[PDB]
């Protein structure tokens, strides 16, 4: 039978939906581009940039060694890249 | 004793095939 | 003593016998190599 | 005639809004030079 | 059809050393770990059947 | 409730996804993750 | 008439997406486990836990992206956001693997919610809850592999990582270290999967080739309406066909469709028991009689010993990087190698 | 003394109650507004 | 001898195998893709040594 | 049915089958203890897991 | 006719024979304990608690009698190693036959309640049909559980009227059965504090008695009675099975991780003690304390007890067994008989080398020697054509201190390599491989077998909770759905509430 | 090969015990009506 | 910190526009609900 | 003591085989009428 909600067939084929979503869908797509273009994605999650993996002469992985001071161990790793 | 134990089980499974086919319970319609 | 009215008879038709004999004969052929080891 | 804001509206927009946002972020990553 | 095509040596995706940093250090991924386990099987299989550095068949 | 045909949006949305995934397959040869 | 029954009415309203009391646990947990995996594989790295890149932002494709397990030093910590490890920092929480426990635990209660959803809907429409009972196999598989197994080892590190390529590494790890192919509980699990795939194909094909001509169209799909009372395919013709081709054949529809429930569900349960044994390294790795013979007879060789040599290669070559916390360093002269290669 | 981890225990505990408090609080209000005609 | 290097591989129960390890071993690598029926070997003993039964099966 | 001596002494115990308290009864009071019980189980779990570290407790063999 | 998987359903409306059957399962479980104990007594070696204890001989029920104060035998020995002590009647043999003659009486009790199943007690007075007032019975049976829980912790563990429990030092060396005082502070919830075990059978005993009095005098709410089907006995099986596997996962978790209720001198060491090198640090600490006090190197390692050195051996690691490697640990590496001392490896240049130990993951591990900084300096190479760190090339020797080899040094590469291979296992011991005809393959301890047994039983019983739980609520449609089901019920949007004809 | 001695009686009883269980139930079913 | 303003901005005017076109059809739904 | 290795399975089958032969006959008899 039917549930009572407006069918998807007439919603996506109506003009009012597209006048609303021809600006909403494009604005979120650029909102996502600017999330990475600004370099802010690197700093929110703490992801290394292509130049922030090793030091200039270092070839050993900055692997976490202690459970209760891992918060401080990576803050030493990221400070020795200056 | 191992080789005799493996082939004995294998022979029972083959003997089980002969009864499950030619001595099955006939399916009848009604 | 009057007999118990909760008693029921048990059944196991011919097809269930073949299925059961097949299960334990295959489970034996699989596990026997690990029993001898 | 028909309602507009339903529980079906929330279930759709909980997955549709972030997906388009992720499709734009992943798109910008294709031009990240090393 | 996957087995029938890899019979003619059209193998799966190769992403070994596909990610690399701004200097040139190999940033390993989960594909590079798969390559390590693969190397262990390859150097051990048929331990005397080979006389030359490449196993082309 | 149907002033624009469904087969038109079906092709537009179809052509729209063809381009975005192709952009992803293209990115496999340039930039990061290209082994070069 | 109270607030409880008023809330009960709203949850069970016949809408497009049924909510129900089970939805309070299912929807938020299923949305965060999936959204957490999508957020991880798109943005989050695993550099300080495994030494690996694992997001689209770093250059990984759909096959290599993964939410890696936390480091080995973290033990079996829940890694809560407010916990003593991250201390509330969301950035440091992602850098130590908090998203892995965020996905595993929220996803675990999500599975509980979905199974409760199957019990709730079955009661409302008045059916038998055999669909919920069948979902017990994917749950026992998830609990034994993602929770009981890492709890048996050293840490969450050796649990599966939510990725396509990280799962392939999981199997090769079990071959080299556990010989998981030789375990008879995986063999029964294989039989339950390949058997269910056999029944699924052979039942659907037998139905499609024993139908009655209830229509005038060359495509026999329109000759069916859900409100019949007669069978759409001949059961007595399909029985005679398979009796003469294969030897035996189904004669009962209720038994046939229960058999399609028992075979794949039992198979997954057996494979879950085998993984529970591996959490303690209780493996089926060796046959003692073979090793006693092969050690004193340098001419005795079977496919069993050939596979053990392959296991010894997988361990010695993948260990230094797959287990970086151990700081393994193997010189070139200790690596097991055959001739030339 | 109140250790730092015990302080985070109270933070997660109240956080669990506010989301469960705010969760329900809206569904009873929505259920009251949108009842079922009998 | 499957790999053709004069290194035979035991595969039958009477030669020290069980159901899990037993196997009918493929034909020798010295044959390759050559057709090897019984009447191409100078006897059965030669036929069994070079993995003859594998092709017939 | 058959009566016994011990069967007549225990009779009042197996005599109120099907009796109930009207309405919701003591359900609101039960739910309070259930919440207190989970919070209790959550404490001893986070203590065992070393997530909750109290001053004085030392989850180790050297206890 | 009944199918085979439903033959025991003839006891649902027959309480008397349900009693008789439950008396039989109790007589079986009790009968197993007596025969399992008698069997372990006829196969136990009590002559060496240091190198051949109970967890090295595959003893299963023997540690559980030891955990609660039964340590001696009528023949004159005790597990502690003492001699010439009278244990009275409550010895291993006394505990065994007590469970045996308890089994016989429960057997006869089952026969009586089976023949005389039609008692007035099981009949509801008003209707006359078999009934059981489950809510009040729970309050009665819960009241008795709170009494026995309180009494067990009050009188037995404390020592007012009992032996106590097993307690030992952090390194499982001087174990004994001592009374334990309850710990009421926060440390009582430390799983490694015995005082918390006492404070719980006391505290939970009090609450169980209070709840029992409540569940006796307060009838269930009718909204809970009908929602949980409290008139159907199967709802108790659904909930009891749920509570049973909940406990099964924890007793398996505490067995693997370790706690005050799972001592090491009874179940063997844990896997996590080998990972963190738990026993090696304490051994090295005593060596540095002895060397600092002016003792020579031979006297520093000679001061190490062999019981402390045996715990630093990977053969006792419970994570090194196999699913079908059946038998005790002594069937594997052999009967441990002597510590031959601590081996020290040196090259020709004088530096001391350290052998990389085998992790529990590896069925086999290479032999690599490093110095005090982690750099490779010796190994046993695979290929020899380009070898650089072979023992012959580096002149690696071995010296023993303490044990039986105290003060000896070996130099020829063959024997030096043989001690290096054993060194990846930890300390080196001399084994007796001929008495039990050992094969040299590692096996797990009773700690490992217990965890494997109850973790699987916990997972399987989860299915029992779901099955018998679905039966309780889908009782009506167990034999099929309504053959006259109106299609308007399952039609979408026909009713405002799913399955409610009141709401069109 | 040096196999386990109890493996023979382990396989023999593993086959026999559940076999006769099904056989008893079947012959007592065909003897009914 | 300016990067959050640039990233978040498009969502405001996108919602702000999507709103601007639905109030005449969004307030009609709640007035009917009571 | 060094007993016969097969005396165990010889005794086990000496009891089991003729016992279940009589059990099979008795159960099918009681199931008649
Ligand atoms: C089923 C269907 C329903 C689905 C359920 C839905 C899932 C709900 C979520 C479950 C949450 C489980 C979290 C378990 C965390 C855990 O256990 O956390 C682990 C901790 C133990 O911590 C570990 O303890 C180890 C032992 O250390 C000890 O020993 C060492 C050796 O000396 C040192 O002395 C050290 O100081 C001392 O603490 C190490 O320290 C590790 O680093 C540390 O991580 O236990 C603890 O929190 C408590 C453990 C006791 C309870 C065990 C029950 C839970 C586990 C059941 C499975 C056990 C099976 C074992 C595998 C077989
Ligand atoms: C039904 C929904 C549901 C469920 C079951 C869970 C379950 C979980 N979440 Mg999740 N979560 C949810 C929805 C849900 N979540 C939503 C909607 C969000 C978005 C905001 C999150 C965001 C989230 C984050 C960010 C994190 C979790 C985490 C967790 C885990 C730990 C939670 C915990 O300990 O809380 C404890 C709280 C309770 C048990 C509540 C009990 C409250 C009772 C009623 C007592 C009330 C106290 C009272 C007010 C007195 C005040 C106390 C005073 C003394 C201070 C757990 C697996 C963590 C995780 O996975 O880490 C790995 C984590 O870091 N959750
Ligand atoms: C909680 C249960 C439990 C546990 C943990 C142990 C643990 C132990 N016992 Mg004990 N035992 C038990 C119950 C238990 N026992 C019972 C009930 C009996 C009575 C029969 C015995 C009789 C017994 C004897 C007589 C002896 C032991 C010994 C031992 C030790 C050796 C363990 C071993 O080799 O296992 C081996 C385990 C396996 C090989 C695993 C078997 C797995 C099966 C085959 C899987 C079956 C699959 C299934 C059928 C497939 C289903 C298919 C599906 C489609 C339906 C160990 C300490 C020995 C010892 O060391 O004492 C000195 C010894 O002499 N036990
Ligand atoms: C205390 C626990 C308990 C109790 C009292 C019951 C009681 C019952 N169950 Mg349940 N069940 C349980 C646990 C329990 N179950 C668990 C844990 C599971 C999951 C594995 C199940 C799964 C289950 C299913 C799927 C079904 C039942 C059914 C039944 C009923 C008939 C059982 C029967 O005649 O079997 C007769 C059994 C035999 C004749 C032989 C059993 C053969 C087994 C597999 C091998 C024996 C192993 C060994 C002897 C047992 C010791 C195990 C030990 C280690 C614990 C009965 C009311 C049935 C039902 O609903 O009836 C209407 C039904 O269909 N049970
Ligand atoms: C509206 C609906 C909203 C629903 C939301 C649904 C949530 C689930 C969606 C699943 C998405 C998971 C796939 C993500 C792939 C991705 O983003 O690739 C994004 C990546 C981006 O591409 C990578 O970009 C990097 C930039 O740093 C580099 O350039 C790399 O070289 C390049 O590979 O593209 C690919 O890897 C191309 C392959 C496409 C993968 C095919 C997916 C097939 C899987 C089907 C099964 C999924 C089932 C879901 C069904 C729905
Ligand atoms: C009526 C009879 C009932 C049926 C009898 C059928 C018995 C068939 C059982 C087959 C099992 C045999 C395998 C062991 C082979 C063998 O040699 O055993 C022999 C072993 C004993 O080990 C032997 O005995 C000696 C010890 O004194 C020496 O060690 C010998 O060297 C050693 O061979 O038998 C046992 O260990 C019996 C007890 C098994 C305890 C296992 C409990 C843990 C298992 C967990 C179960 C979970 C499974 C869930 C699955 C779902
Ligand atoms: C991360 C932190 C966590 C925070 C937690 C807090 C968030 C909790 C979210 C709970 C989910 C609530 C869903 C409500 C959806 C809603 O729009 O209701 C539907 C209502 C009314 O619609 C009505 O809808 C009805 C159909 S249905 O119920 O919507 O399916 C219809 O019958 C009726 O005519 C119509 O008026 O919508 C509005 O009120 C329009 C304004
Ligand atoms: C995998 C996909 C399923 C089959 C593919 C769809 C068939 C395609 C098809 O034939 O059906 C199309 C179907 C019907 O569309 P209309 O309602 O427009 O009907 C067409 C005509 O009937 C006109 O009324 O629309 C939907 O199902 C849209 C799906 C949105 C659902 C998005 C997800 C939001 C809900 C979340 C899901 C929750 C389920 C609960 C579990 C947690
Ligand atoms: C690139 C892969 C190429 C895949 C080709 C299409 C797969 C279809 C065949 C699957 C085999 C299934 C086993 C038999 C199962 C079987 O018998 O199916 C029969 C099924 C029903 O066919 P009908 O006889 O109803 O009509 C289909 C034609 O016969 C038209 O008369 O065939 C189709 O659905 C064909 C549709 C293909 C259109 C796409
Ligand atoms: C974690 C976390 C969280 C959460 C978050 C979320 C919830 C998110 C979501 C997210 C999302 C929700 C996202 C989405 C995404 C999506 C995507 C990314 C998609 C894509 C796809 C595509 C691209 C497609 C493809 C395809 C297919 C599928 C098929 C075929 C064809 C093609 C190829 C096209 C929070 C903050 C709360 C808290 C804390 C943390
Ligand atoms: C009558 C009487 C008497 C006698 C008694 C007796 C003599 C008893 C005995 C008893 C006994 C002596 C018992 C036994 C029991 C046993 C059991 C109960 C067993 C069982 C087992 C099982 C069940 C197991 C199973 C299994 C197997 C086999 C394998 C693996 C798996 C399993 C574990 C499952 C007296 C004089 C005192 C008194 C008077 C009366
Ligand atoms: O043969 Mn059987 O496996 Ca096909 O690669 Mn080449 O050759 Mn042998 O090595 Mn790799
Ligand atoms: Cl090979
Ligand atoms: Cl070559």
């Amino acid at each position: 039978g039917t549930t009572g909600e407006r069918p998807f067939s007439d919603i996506i084929t109506s003009v009012r939906y597209w006048v609303i979503h021809s600006i909403t869908i494009p604005a979120l797509f650029i909102a996502g581009w600017l999330f990475v273009s600004t370099g802010l994605a690197y700093d929110v999650f703490g992801t290394p940039r292509p130049d922030s993996y090793y030091a200039q002469e270092q070839r050993s992985i900055p692997l976490v060694t202690d459970r209760f001071e891992a918060k401080q161990q990576v803050e030493t790793f990221l400070e020795q890249l200056k | 004793m191992e080789t005799i134990t493996y082939v004995f089980i294998f022979a029972c499974i083959i003997a089980l095939f002969f009864f499950a086919i030619f001595f099955r319970e006939p399916p009848r319609i009604t | 003593m009057e007999p118990n009215p909760n008693r029921q008879p048990v059944e196991l038709n011919r097809t269930s016998l073949y299925l059961g004999l097949l299960l334990i004969l295959v489970l034996a052929l699989l596990f026997s190599s690990y029993f001898f080891n | 005639s028909y309602p507009i804001f339903t529980v079906r509206w929330v279930a759709v927009h909980t997955l549709a809004v972030p997906t388009i946002f992720f499709l734009g972020a992943i798109a910008a990553m294709q031009f990240i030079q090393r | 059809l996957g087995i029938s095509t890899m019979a003619f040596n059209l193998n799966g995706f190769n992403f070994n050393h596909s990610v690399i940093d701004a200097k040139g250090n190999v940033i390993n991924t989960w594909a590079d770990i798969i390559n390590r386990a693969n190397l262990g099987m390859e150097v051990m299989h048929e331990r005397n059947a080979h006389n030359f550095p490449l196993d082309l068949a | 409730g149907g002033r624009i045909p469904l087969w038109i949006v079906a092709t537009v949305a179809g052509m729209g996804v063809i381009v975005i995934v192709g952009l992803f397959f293209y990115g496999a040869y340039a930039g990061l993750g290209s082994s070069l | 008439r109270g607030w409880f029954d008023i809330l009960d009415d709203w949850l069970k309203r016949d809408r497009f997406v049924f909510v129900g009391w089970s939805g309070i646990l299912l929807f938020p947990c299923a949305y965060l486990a999936l959204g957490g995996w999508l957020t991880g594989t798109t943005f989050v790295t695993s550099w300080y836990t495994h030494g690996l890149a694992s997001s689209y932002l770093e250059g990984c494709n759909f096959l290599t992206v993964a939410v890696s397990t936390p480091a080995n030093s973290m033990g079996h910590s829940l890694l809560l956001l407010w916990g003593p490890e991250a201390q509330g920092d969301f950035t440091r929480w992602c850098q130590l693997g908090g998203l892995w426990t965020f996905i595993a635990l929220h996803g675990a209660f999500g599975l509980i919610g979905f199974m409760l959803r199957q019990f709730e809907i079955a009661r409302l429409v008045g059916v038998r809850p055999y669909n919920a009972i069948a979902f017990s196999a994917p749950i026992a598989v998830f609990v034994s592999v993602f929770l009981i197994y890492p709890l048996g080892q050293s840490s969450w590190f050796f649990a599966p990582s939510f990725g396509v390529a990280a799962i392939f590494r999981f199997l090769l790890f079990f071959q080299g270290f556990h010989n998981w192919t030789l375990n008879p509980f995986h063999m029964m699990g294989v039989a339950g999967v390949l058997g269910g795939a056999l029944l699924c194909a052979i039942h659907g094909a037998t139905v499609e080739n024993t139908l009655f001509q209830d229509g005038e169209g060359a495509s026999t799909f329109r000759a069916f309406n859900p409100t019949q009372a007669e069978e759409t395919y001949s059961m007595v013709t399909a029985n005679r066909f398979w009796s003469q081709i294969f030897g035996i054949a189904f004669s009962n529809k209720r038994w046939l469709h229960f058999f399609m429930l028992f075979v794949p569900v039992t198979g997954l349960w057996m494979s879950a028991i085998g993984v529970v044994g591996l959490a303690l390294n209780l493996r089926s790795y060796d046959f003692i009689s073979q090793e006693i013979r092969a050690a004193e007879d340098p001419e005795f060789e079977t496919f069993y010993t050939k596979n053990l040599l392959l296991n010894e290669g997988i361990r010695a070559w993948m260990a230094p990087q797959d287990q970086p916390h151990e700081n393994f360093v193997f010189p070139e002269e200790v690596l097991p190698r055959g001739n030339a290669l | 003394t109140i250790t730092p981890s015990l302080k985070g225990f109270f933070i997660g505990l109240l956080s669990g109650a506010v989301v469960l408090g705010l969760t329900f609080a809206v569904l009873i209000a929505i259920s009251q507004i949108d009842k079922v005609q009998r | 001898d499957i790999d053709g290097i004069r290194e035979p591989v035991s595969g039958s129960l009477l030669y020290g195998n069980n159901i899990i390890t037993g196997a009918v071993v493929p034909s020798s690598n010295a044959i390759g893709l050559h057709f090897y029926p019984i009447w191409e070997a100078a006897s059965l003993d030669e036929w069994l040594y070079n993995g003859g039964p594998y092709q017939l099966i | 049915a058959r009566r016994t001596w011990l069967g007549d002494i225990l009779r009042p115990l197996n005599s109120e089958y099907g009796k109930v308290a009207p309405g919701w009864g003591t359900t609101p009071l039960m739910a309070v203890f259930m919440g207190l019980f989970l919070v209790f189980l959550l404490i001893i779990l986070e203590i065992y897991n070393s997530t909750l570290i109290l001053d004085g407790v030392n989850v180790s063999w050297k206890a | 006719g009944l199918p085979w998987y439903r033959v025991h359903t003839v006891l649902i409306n027959d309480p008397g024979r349900l009693i008789a059957a439950h008396l039989m399962h109790t007589a079986l479980v009790a009968g197993w304990a007596g025969s399992m104990a008698l069997y372990e007594l006829a196969t136990f070696d009590p002559s060496d608690p240091v190198l051949n204890p109970m967890w090295r001989q595959g003893m299963f029920v023997l540690p559980f009698m030891a955990r609660l104060g039964v340590t001696g035998s009528w023949s004159g020995w005790s597990i502690t190693g003492e001699t010439g002590i009278d244990p009275g009647f409550w010895s291993f043999e006394g505990v065994a036959l007590a469970h045996i003659v308890l089994s016989g009486l429960l057997f006869l009790a089952a026969c009586w309640h089976w023949v005389y199943w039609d008692l007035e007690l099981f009949r509801d007075p008003r209707t006359g049909e078999p009934a059981l007032d489950l809510p009040k019975m729970f309050g009665i049976h819960l009241f008795l559980a709170g009494l026995l829980c309180f009494g067990f912790g009050a009188f037995h563990l404390t020592g007012l009227f009992g032996p106590g429990m097993w307690v030992s030092d952090p390194y499982g060396l001087t174990g004994s059965v001592q009374p334990v005082a309850p710990e009421w502070g926060p440390d009582g919830f430390n799983p490694y504090n015995p005082g918390g075990v006492v404070a719980h059978h006391i505290a939970a005993g009090i609450v169980g008695i209070i709840a029992g009095l409540f569940h006796i005098l307060v009838r269930p709410p009718q909204r809970l009675y009908k929602a949980l089907r409290m008139g159907n006995i199967e709802t108790v099986l659904s909930s009891s099975i749920a509570a049973v596997f909940f406990a099964a996962f924890v007793v398996a978790g505490t067995m693997w991780y370790g706690s005050a209720t799972t001592p090491i001198e009874l179940f063997g060491p844990t896997r996590y003690q080998w990972d963190s090198s738990y026993f090696q640090q304490e051994i090295n600490r005593r060596v540095q304390a002895s060397l600092a006090s002016g003792a020579t190197l031979e006297e520093a390692w000679s001061a190490i007890p062999e019981k402390l050195a045996f715990y630093d051996y990977i053969g006792n690691n419970p994570a090194k067994g196999g699913l079908f490697r059946t038998g005790p640990m002594n069937k594997g590496d052999g009967i441990a008989q002597a510590w031959k001392g601590h081996a020290v490896f040196r090259n020709k240049e004088g530096e001391e080398l350290f052998v990389r130990r085998m992790p529990a993951f590896f069925e086999s591990f290479p032999v690599i020697l490093t110095d005090k900084n982690g750099v490779v300096k010796a190994d046993i190479p695979f290929r020899r054509a380009e070898s650089k760190y072979s023992f012959e090339q580096q002149g690696v020797t071995v010296s023993f201190y303490g044990g039986e080899l105290n003060g000896q040094t070996f130099t020829d590469p063959p024997t030096v390599k043989s001690y290096a291979r054993k060194a990846i296992f930890g300390e080196i011991f001399e084994f007796d491989t001929e008495t039990l005809n050992s094969d040299g393959i590692f096996r797990t301890s009773p700690r490992g077998w217990f965890t494997f047994a109850h973790a699987v039983f916990a997972l399987l019983f989860f299915f029992g909770h779901i099955w018998h739980g679905a039966r309780t609520l889908f009782r009506d449609v167990f034999s099929g759905i309504d053959p006259e089901l109106s299609p308007e019920q399952v039609e979408w949007g026909f009713y405002q509430k799913v399955g409610d004809v009141t709401t069109r | 090969m040096e196999v386990n001695q109890l493996g023979l009686i382990a396989t023999a009883l593993f086959v026999l015990v559940p076999s006769v269980f099904l056989i008893i139930l079947y012959v007592q079913t065909e003897s009914q009506q | 910190d300016w990067r959050v303003l640039v990233v978040l901005l498009p969502v405001l005017l996108a919602a702000g526009w999507a709103v601007r076109n639905i109030l005449p059809y969004a307030v009609k739904q709640v007035q009917k609900l009571l």
